[PDB]
């Protein structure tokens, strides 16, 4: 599971 | 033969993302201050990969077209690069000219950081390989932003997507070789060769990271996600 990266690649 | 307007827009474009990253002074400086043990070492490792990934992720977001991929193949991307942009990167710092005898000073220390002799010769054997080429800026910058849109890459599901994104860029290195190195002409097939090698240390990264001479490897949640450790 890759959770940090998926938050740190949607927000802006 | 020249850059394109549109070319001169991207390079630029990817320079500015790319000069946000920690000054390789900075870096230096921590490592050629005092001789730390390997716990210390290991411990400055993991503070400067995270550092390193988060920089990566702002730079990567800033690629043109990124945005417009499929959000599991960004992370895909994403996963299959840290690893070879951060050692990309530390053959810039190390080929950074310092005052006399420095240079010699910060192969030693890093020799004796903690990492195993079996990796200490092959990542050697790299940042001489790229210190040869003489890269400029543009270059290291292009080649990063290369290694992150690779569709060769393991997991993607469309791989015409991200090959529309890497064409450009290797449409805009080639002319850069073409221009800084005319003495050279084989220059833009060195540096798309050392990607091969660039590759064997991800391979190996795990293993890097284990055998290192520490009592315990302590990794933070982002850099379990990056690399293959627990
Ligand atoms: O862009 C940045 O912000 C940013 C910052 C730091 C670094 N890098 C580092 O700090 C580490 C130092 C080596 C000495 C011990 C501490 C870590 N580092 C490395 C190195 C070694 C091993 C690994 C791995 N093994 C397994 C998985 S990853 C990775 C790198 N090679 C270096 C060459 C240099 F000239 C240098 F000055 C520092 C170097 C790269 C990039």
């Amino acid at each position: 599971d890759h959770q940090l990266l998926r938050y740190l690649l949607d927000k802006d | 033969m020249e850059l394109t307007p549109d070319q001169q827009t991207l390079l630029h474009f990817i320079m500015d993302s790319y000069n946000k990253q920690r000054m390789p002074q900075e870096i230096t400086n921590k490592i050629l201050k005092e001789a730390f043990s390997a716990e210390e070492n290991f411990l400055i490792l993991t503070e400067m990969a995270t550092n390193h990934v988060q920089v990566l992720v702002e730079f990567t977001k800033k690629l043109p077209g990124f945005q417009t991929l499929d959000h599991e193949d960004q992370i895909a991307l994403l996963k299959g690069s840290a690893v070879e942009a951060m050692f990309l990167r530390s053959a810039e710092i190390f080929n950074k000219k310092l005052p006399s005898g420095h240079s010699d000073l910060l192969e030693a220390r890093i020799r004796n950081s903690g990492i195993s002799d079996e990796y200490i010769t092959p990542m050697f054997s790299f940042y001489k390989s790229i210190g040869e080429l003489k890269m400029t800026q543009e270059e290291y910058a292009l080649l990063t932003a290369i290694v992150i849109l690779s569709p060769d890459r393991q997991y993607i599901k469309d791989r015409e997507a991200v090959e529309k994104l890497q064409e450009p860029l290797l449409d805009v290195l080639q002319k850069l070789c073409k221009i800084h190195q005319p003495e050279n002409p084989q220059h833009f097939a060195c540096l798309l060769g050392r990607l091969t090698e660039l590759r064997t240390f991800n391979h190996h990264h795990a293993e890097m990271l284990m055998s290192w001479r520490v009592n315990d490897h302590k990794f933070t949640p982002l850099l379990c996600e990056i690399w293959d450790v627990q």
